[PDB]
């Protein structure tokens, strides 16, 4: 800002250094450029944004996970919340949004506590002390998954994380969809813990009908085209054996780098013979076992080809290394890298052949994937998305990932906060009664920290068109009367939130809007993080390359 | 039709600049606020000086806010209202072009985060508009009619955060009689003039009674010419004395070679009768604005009459106000009664320039002051400072009013604003509270210079306005936080009047405006 | 197959001529590009409407959110624009009031053809369903105004005139702008009750003074013209009163010079000696018949020379340098005098009368008062008006000019005719053409529904600039002109209105009690202008550019 | 930056700030080789 400062004085620095203010000034508008884009799109009222590579692409991303990492930022304190908002996926998988826009505002009203001369250890101790309690409060007002009779969580569940997605409309079409997805692929570990494998459902990319159209497969898809076509489309009957190899059925030269030198001519032609000959004695080994569907992750050469039409058997070539571990554990198989065992003798075993119901591959705008139903074993599931082009459907490909995401740490941990701006409203009235027992210089640290979450509930309010004083004003009403509702439920003044469609405030609970407790805390613990480095840089010092 | 290109019409011309989205406004309240950083070291008297050289490598320092904005040119149509207020607020009063500078851009950085929500445009000036109105009223209610202790305090206070205000024990001593010169309802500007001359010690400057100007000229008979009159005769004339054609246009047309003579000796004669009239009527002292050759100032070498030429058009009017006397475009209609005098004439050399002194007169409005310092900024700064501190007991004589400084005036007038949003509203609680929050910049500001701590001041500040009332500000001295009234620093209520009005004025014009469109 | 044909036959015209027909969809992309300048004056109407910077190529800023005053200073493109463009700028000449109807007005009317020509109405269609629409929008007019000024002056009468039209040019304080305009009007007029002569008045009387410095509150009108001047001899407070007599000379002060080869001709010495003293003498026979008449202040409108401003000076007599003409001009109206080239005595019937001249300082330099008193009134006052910034000065000056130009409306109809503001004009005239556009059958209807269409930018502006939802608020002021008119006469819900901000829900009653009201005069041309401007931008089926 | 030009003052790029400790270090050098020239 103003005018550039003189290059090192006395110095003898080959680089740009600059020290003062002029740092803490940069490294907030640092956060102040990438955050303009990521409050826009906060909020079911959110707008998705399109970017574009300049080689006739564009990508439509709404939440600020990818944004970031496609928008270059080669400020250093900048690639701060790139880093954080491609961390937020790692641990909760949602959130991405919010992280950065917290972390964004609790450096901006930190630019004007350094002007009071507030040290930043005073600052950073009055975020952590306003942070430890803002935990142990959120703790406390967390509710049961009990709730009613019925579940009536997990359809809502899935609800939240529709919001700001295109499909956030058809939600109530999807929110089975994603329920049912993820107790089909659940696993067991740890001497009796579940776990959720997410990743494990595909997810199909189609073209025609609509996404109300979307049918929920009861089993396994994989993407992948029919080795010959003079195989069997449709394989019916119960009881379908299934073949995992991982060894190449291509014809390969001997051993790798040996040579074979022939004397006897003889020989020359029963040499060769037996090269080809190798290779389909394992695949007798199959025919043999009633294996009705061979996959193998090489390609698979002509010469298997002709036996597998012959014997009626579907063979698949160039599957994914991921692919085929979840096709083993669905149906039962046991994957197979090559034929042997502790003998020294070679041969095939039928245990290591799997178990389905029907084996059928379906062909859907120029998509080919072969439906596996009906796993015996372990039951999977798959999602076929369909939509307008393969760009709209990149965007729902994301919308059910993080909603994959959501619904694992409410099983994990039935403890759930409602969203719509609760928590942040909530620890406001908490922590402004708080600050005034510290006093000294950490009361106004800590009432910043508290105004600072306050960005999340108003950015719902400015994205949706409407007065978001308002919305704000008549919040905290409830809010606040809640610490003094005092005990006796006829309590009530806590659980509501904005709503943006109607510009009411309603009970979330009824309004079927859930939000895990673990993605507030790790939301604020990682977006602390983010603000406590920058805080703590006096100087800046760029070196030129060389 | 008339090309496969078929071009598409742009509706602005190539290189218009654009507009709306989400910042637009933002991005003018960012351009305020840098400016701002400059100014606010510059507040108090513990503040700084800031150093600024132009394209034409002219050094100047000043901390003050409207000579600060006329060194940069600014291109920016936003940050140009800051210096508007700047100029205006240096016009009338004088004072306060920093302070309302500093107020203006925190009226917009609070205003930042309203317009960042729902709250519209004109939703925020409502409240700047309506706690104006209510903050001059309580200024009337911090101002005193003190009409009884009959500009020593004022002329102090003003001379602050700029250089020799530690010397204050002297110069203000001459600020005091410099207006008091001037007559009620006339308070001449010019006549309070002061020249620069560079080299010495400002120290070693002196009051004197009437003008002093320079000669920039070397007469040949100068010397011939006494230095030293016990009663001089000060004369004013339009007239140019010299051997030139005399009116607009110069041509003879003579026969005769006897006649031809004639000729020269009427121009030699027309001279003279000029400077006889003069040495009739015993005018010691003769000032005129046209040149006057070496044949005019001969003559009055030997008559012992003072000569003197090239004084611009400014100086000779302090003349007719200090002696008293009279403009004369005419030597034929000069009469006694016309002319002025004093007590005593002589030409004393300051710096390697020698000047005429009139003093002694028993009553002069001219007031001019000799400054001298090292630098050439050092004698430029000194004037700058009693031109800003005569207008401060200036503006006292036509009304007599005291209000405490030092921050006292916004805690106050804050305190007031903030039990206005309590009973009414609660739509604009949050921006009448910001108001009163954006009048504390200037308090906090202001101590930070010092290098005192933030927190403590202004938590001492609040609470202590019961027992404290009106009069309750800083104290920089004892380092605690005490009455101003019993410290004697003052200050008028017409500084703090035109600053609450200027700042809200260029507050709420760019405020209004969203778009801002650069042709070319 | 590589390269195309690139249009053969086009060497017919220069490589800068383009051809733009209505076809393929250019005269969608001429509807288009107006909305790209009608959004900026949408935000600067009504008294919440945004005012706009708008920078020059010598870097004048001029702050100011009329559309007529915008649109000079922008560099205008697209050929239809500059007709939108140049239909402002002749609504703020001739009734000087209006400006931001018709741009928003003409700009609306092509937004709604665009579902007109899509429909497949031809562009001859379009434009008889706007000329029958629009001549019964003026007769309506005259049907729905109540009201009127009555007498020329009254003290609370110019409150509900003045008032309501600067309310939208710097809204700011009420009662502080409108006392001021409404002060310096009541000085210009004639008045002279019962006698029946025919009233007068001039727009240019009224004249603003830009001063820097102090604040809006601090401002006054002053009854004569205030200039910034330096009194050449001497200044004069002029306490001894009894008035004064006054001469004004259009003609410079000095000795006559022949227009051809002036110069001094000396024979001999003789004739030299005397040429000194003879030139004195000539001004001292000229300035003492002034002086013998009483005259204590000169007005010259050229340079003076020396000789002249020292017998001046003399007999205490005030000098003034009036340069270029108007300003001249203007002062002799004050006073009431005559100009007379000559130097010689002036006639006593021709000098005028000034009790007070005064000078002090303003705004930091000296400023002659012309100011007059309750006795011999003046014309052509002048407004003080301070302020910190130069920007709002402009645009103040320009305001008030706008409620100079609505007291030109007071006179050459039979009277002031006042219309329901707060857009109360344009919504009733929405109910009044849909029940005119079903008495009128054939296929011209659809261009007559839709020119009522268009009349709803009003209401909705006003809305939105206000921080309303234009869904809520707009259909609950039809609920009001939904239940038509009753069994029973008296019917006061004509003056339902938009409201600003506040409660919102509709609002402010009655606005008869708001006193807001808007002229006939200016809503008859402004409709006419907005009307032609977007006849002339659908009537062009081609359009031709050149060099570009 | 957001994007967009920032300039307040003509010629941005050619004037330079000099502020904090090495504004006033710069001060005391520059006079210190004035001296050391003087004292000689
Ligand atoms: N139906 C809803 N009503 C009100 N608020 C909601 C609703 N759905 C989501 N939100 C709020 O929007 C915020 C962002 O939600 P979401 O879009 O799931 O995460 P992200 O924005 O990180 O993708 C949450 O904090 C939540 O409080
Ligand atoms: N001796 C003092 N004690 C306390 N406060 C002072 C003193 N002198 C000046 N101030 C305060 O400093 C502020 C700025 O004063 P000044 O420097 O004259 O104006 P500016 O900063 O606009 O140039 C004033 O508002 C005044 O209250
Ligand atoms: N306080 C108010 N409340 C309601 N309506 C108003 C108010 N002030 C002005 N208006 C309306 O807004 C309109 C603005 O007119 P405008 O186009 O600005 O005229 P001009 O362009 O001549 O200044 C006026 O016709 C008036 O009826
Ligand atoms: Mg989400
Ligand atoms: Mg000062
Ligand atoms: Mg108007």
């Amino acid at each position: 800002q103003l005018f550039n400062n003189s290059r090192s004085d006395t110095l003898f620095l080959g680089g740009e250094k600059i020290s003062g203010d002029d740092i803490r000034n940069q490294n907030v508008l640092a956060t102040m450029a990438v955050a303009n884009v990521v409050k826009s799109s906060l909020g079911p009222v959110g707008l998705d944004k399109m970017l574009v590579d300049d080689i006739g692409d564009f990508t439509v991303t709404n939440d600020g996970a990818t944004i970031l990492s496609l928008l270059d930022v080669q400020h250093p304190a900048g690639k701060i919340l790139v880093e954080l908002a491609q961390q937020q996926d790692r641990e909760i998988g949602d959130g991405t949004t919010s992280v950065v826009i917290i972390a964004s505002e609790l450096l901006k009203r930190a630019n004007e506590l350094v002007k009071n001369k507030i040290h930043p250890t005073t600052i950073i101790t009055g975020f952590r002390v306003a942070l430890r309690e803002a935990i142990r409060f959120i703790n406390e007002v967390l509710s049961t998954s009990v709730d009613t009779l019925g579940k009536e969580t997990l359809i809502n569940i899935a609800k939240t994380s529709m919001s700001s997605k295109i499909i956030g409309a058809d939600s109530d079409f999807f929110s089975n969809m994603v329920v049912d997805a993820l107790l089909a692929v659940k696993t067991q570990n740890s001497k009796g813990e579940i776990k959720y494998p997410v990743k494990a459902v595909n997810v199909l990319k189609a073209h025609g009908k609509s996404a109300t159209e979307s049918l929920l497969v009861p089993g396994y898809a994989l993407n992948c085209t029919v080795a010959s076509q003079a195989m069997p489309k449709r394989i019916a009957g119960g009881n379908v054996k299934i073949a995992c190899l991982d060894l190449n059925l291509q014809k390969a030269r001997m051993a790798m780098g040996v040579q074979i030198n022939i004397d006897d001519p003889e020989q020359l032609e029963q040499i060769r013979k037996r090269e080809a000959g190798i290779v389909l004695e394992r695949v007798k080994k199959i025919i043999d076992a009633g294996a009705q569907v061979v996959l193998t992750t090489k390609g698979i050469d002509d010469l298997c080809l002709k036996e597998f039409v012959e014997a009626k058997i579907m063979g698949v070539r160039r599957c994914k290394k991921e692919d085929l571990r979840r096709i083993a554990r669905a149906t039962g198989a046991t994957l197979v890298s090559s034929m042997s065992n502790l003998e020294g003798e070679e041969t095939f075993e039928s245990s290591y052949l799997g178990l389905c119901d029907e084996v059928v591959q379906a062909k859907f705008s120029d998509d080919e994937c072969i439906l596996i139903k009906g796993t015996s074993k372990h039951s999977s599931s798959s999602i076929i998305l369909r939509g307008a082009n393969d760009y709209s459907l990149d965007e729902m490909e994301r919308s059910l990932h993080d909603s994959l995401s959501v619904v694992k740490r409410t099983l994990e941990s039935g403890n759930v906060v409602p969203g719509g701006g609760c928590v942040e409203a909530a620890l406001n009235i908490y922590l402004d009664n708080f600050a005034t027992t510290v006093g000294s210089r950490e009361q106004l640290a800590i009432a910043e920290f508290a105004a600072a979450l306050l960005i999340i509930p108003k950015t719902l309010a400015v994205n949706a068109a409407k007065d978001s004083s308002e919305l704000v004003a008549k919040l905290r009403s409830y809010h606040a009367a809640s610490q003094m509702a005092k005990p006796e439920k006829r309590r009530s003044y806590r659980n509501y939130g904005l709503d943006l469609i109607r510009g009411k405030i309603v009970d979330e609970i009824h309004a079927g809007v859930l939000e895990p407790t673990i993605s507030k805390v790790k939301s604020l613990k990682s977006a602390l993080e983010a603000c406590v480095a920058i805080l703590r840089i006096d100087t800046m010092i760029t070196v030129d390359p060389e | 039709n008339f090309g496969s290109q078929t071009p598409t019409i742009v509706v602005l011309k190539e290189g218009t600049d654009a507009s709306q989205g989400k910042g637009q406004i933002i991005s003018n309240i960012n351009a305020c606020v840098a400016v701002q950083e400059a100014l606010k070291p510059t507040l108090g008297p513990l503040g700084s000086d800031i150093l600024i050289v132009t394209s034409n490598q002219k050094t100047t320092i000043s901390n003050d806010g409207a000579t600060i904005l006329k060194l940069l040119d600014v291109v920016h149509p936003a940050a140009k209202t800051l210096v508007d207020i700047s100029r205006a607020q240096d016009a009338e009063v004088g004072d306060g072009t920093t302070s309302v500078t500093i107020l203006a851009g925190e009226l917009m950085k609070e205003a930042k985060p309203f317009l960042e929500e729902g709250i519209s445009s004109h939703l925020i000036m409502k409240g700047y508009r309506k706690a104006v109105s209510l903050a001059v009223e309580k200024i009337n209610e911090l101002a005193v009619d003190i009409t009884s202790e009959k500009l020593e305090r004022c002329a102090r206070t003003a001379m602050s955060s700029k250089l020799i205000h530690n010397n204050a024990d002297f110069f203000v001593k001459m600020c005091v009689d410099a207006v008091l010169s001037l007559d009620r309802n006339d308070l001449d500007d010019k006549l309070i003039g002061i020249k620069k001359i560079p080299g010495g010690a400002m120290e070693e400057s002196l009051f004197i009674n009437g003008v002093a100007f320079k000669k920039t000229f070397s007469y040949a008979g100068f010397e011939q010419q006494p230095k030293k009159f016990n009663n001089p005769k000060i004369l004013s004339l339009n007239v140019e004395l010299e051997l030139k054609a005399e009116k607009d246009n110069a041509e003879v047309r003579v026969e005769h070679v006897e006649d031809y003579q004639a000729i020269v000796d009427a121009e030699w004669q027309l001279i003279f009768e000029k400077l006889r009239q003069v040495e009739e009527t015993g005018a010691n002292i003769v000032l005129s604005k046209l040149p006057i050759g070496d044949l005019a100032t001969q003559f009055f070498a030997d008559r012992n009459i003072f000569c003197a030429g090239r004084v611009s058009a400014d100086d000779m009017n302090r003349v007719i106000q200090a002696v008293g006397g009279s403009i004369q475009s005419t030597t034929s209609d000069i009469k006694p009664e016309h002319l002025g005098t004093c007590a005593l004439f002589e030409e004393m050399q300051i710096g390697s320039e020698r000047y005429n002194l009139f003093q002694g007169c028993p009553q002069a409005k001219t007031c001019t002051l000799l400054l001298r310092g090292g630098a050439e900024q050092v004698i430029a700064e000194v004037e700058r400072s009693l031109h800003d501190a005569i207008m401060i007991v200036k503006r006292a004589l036509q009304n007599k009013l005291i209000v405490a400084g030092g921050g006292a005036t916004e805690m106050e007038v804050s305190k007031c604003l903030r039990d206005y949003s309590k009973t009414i509203a609660g739509k604009q609680q949050m921006i009448i509270n910001a108001f009163a929050k954006a009048l504390e910049v200037i308090p906090r500001q202001l101590c930070e210079n010092a290098g005192f701590d933030a927190i403590e001041i202004l938590n001492k500040l609040r609470l202590a306005h019961s027992k404290g009332e009106k009069w309750y500000g800083v104290v920089f001295e004892t380092e605690n936080i005490g009455d101003n009234f019993a410290k004697f620093v003052w200050e008028p209520a017409l500084v703090k009047i035109n600053a609450l009005n200027s700042a809200t004025e260029a507050t709420n014009l760019i405020l209004s405006v969203d778009e801002t469109i650069t042709n070319k | 197959s590589l390269r195309l044909p690139q249009n053969p036959n086009a060497g017919l015209f220069k490589q800068g001529y383009n051809s733009y027909s209505n076809a393929d969809g250019q005269i969608i992309k001429s509807i288009a590009a107006i909305r790209e300048l009608h959004q900026m004056c949408l935000t600067s109407m009504g008294p919440c409407g945004r005012n706009k910077i708008i920078v020059n190529h010598l870097g004048k800023i001029i702050i100011t959110n009329d559309a007529a005053t915008m649109l000079r200073e922008l560099d205008i493109v697209h050929p239809a624009v500059k007709v939108l463009v140049m239909a402002t700028e002749q609504q703020k000449i001739d009734m000087g009031d209006g400006t931001n109807l018709v741009m928003i007005l003409a700009g609306e009317l092509l937004n709604v053809s665009e579902k007109l020509i899509s429909m497949g109405l031809s562009a001859v269609e379009i434009i008889q369903g706007y000329n029958m629409a629009r001549k019964f929008t003026l007769k309506e007019l005259d049907e729905m105004v109540v009201g009127e000024i009555t007498d020329k002056n009254d003290k609370n009468e110019l409150l509900k005139m003045i008032k309501p039209v600067i309310s939208s040019k710097k809204y700011g304080s009420e009662d502080i702008l409108s006392e001021l305009v409404s002060e310096a009007v009541s000085h210009v007029l004639p008045v002279a009750q019962q006698a029946g002569e025919i009233p007068y008045f001039n727009v240019d009387s009224i004249r603003v003074v830009k001063i820097m410095g102090g604040s809006l509150s601090n401002s006054t009108v002053i009854k004569g013209m205030v200039f910034n001047r330096e009194p050449e001899g001497h200044v004069k407070s002029l306490s001894e009163d009894k008035k004064h007599k006054v001469a004004v000379f259009t003609c410079p002060l000095d000795i006559a010079n022949t227009e051809t080869k002036g110069t001094v001709l000396l024979h001999n010495a003789q004739e030299m000696l005397d040429f000194s003293k003879g030139e004195e003498k000539q001004i001292d026979a000229m300035m003492k018949e002034i002086a013998d008449m009483g005259v204590e202040c000169i007005v010259a409108g050229a340079g003076v020379g020396e000789l002249a401003l020292h017998y001046l000076n003399r007999y205490g007599i005030l000098v003034l340098k009036v340069p270029s003409k108007f300003e001249l001009r203007r002062l002799c109206r004050v006073c009431g005098a005559t100009p007379l080239p000559r130097l010689g005595a002036p006639t006593p019937e021709e000098l005028g009368l000034v009790e007070t001249v005064k000078t002090m300082e303003i705004g930091g330099d000296r400023v002659t008062v012309f100011k007059q008193e309750q006795g011999e009134i003046s014309r052509t006052s002048t407004i003080i008006l301070r302020g910190a910034t130069q920007n709002n000065l402009d645009d103040i000056e320009r305001a008030i000019d706008d409620g100079v130009a609505a007291v030109k409306g007071l006179m050459k109809p039979s009277g002031g005719k006042l219309l329901p503001g707060a857009g109360a004009t344009e919504i009733e005239l929405i109910s009044r053409i849909t029940k005119y556009g079903e008495r009128t059958p054939g296929l011209l209807q659809l261009a007559i529904k839709q020119f009522a269409v268009a009349f709803e930018v009003v209401p909705r502006t006003l809305a939105e600039t206000a921080g309303l939802d234009v869904n809520e608020v707009l259909p609950n002021l039809y609920a009001a002109h939904n239940v038509t008119e009753p069994g029973a006469v008296k019917t006061d819900h004509l003056y339902k209105g938009v409201d600003i901000d506040g409660e919102s829900d509709e609002g402010v009653k009655d606005i008869r009690e708001e006193n807001i009201y808007d002229m006939l005069a200016t809503k008859k041309f402004a409709i006419n202008v907005a009307t032609e401007a977007a006849t002339t931008v659908l009537s062009i089926d081609q359009i031709i550019m050149a060099k570009k | 930056e957001m994007g967009r030009p920032f300039i307040i003052v003509k010629d941005q790029g050619n004037k330079k700030r000099q502020h904090g400790l090495e504004a006033k270090k710069s001060h005391i050098l520059a006079a210190r080789s004035v001296a050391s020239i003087i004292k000689t």
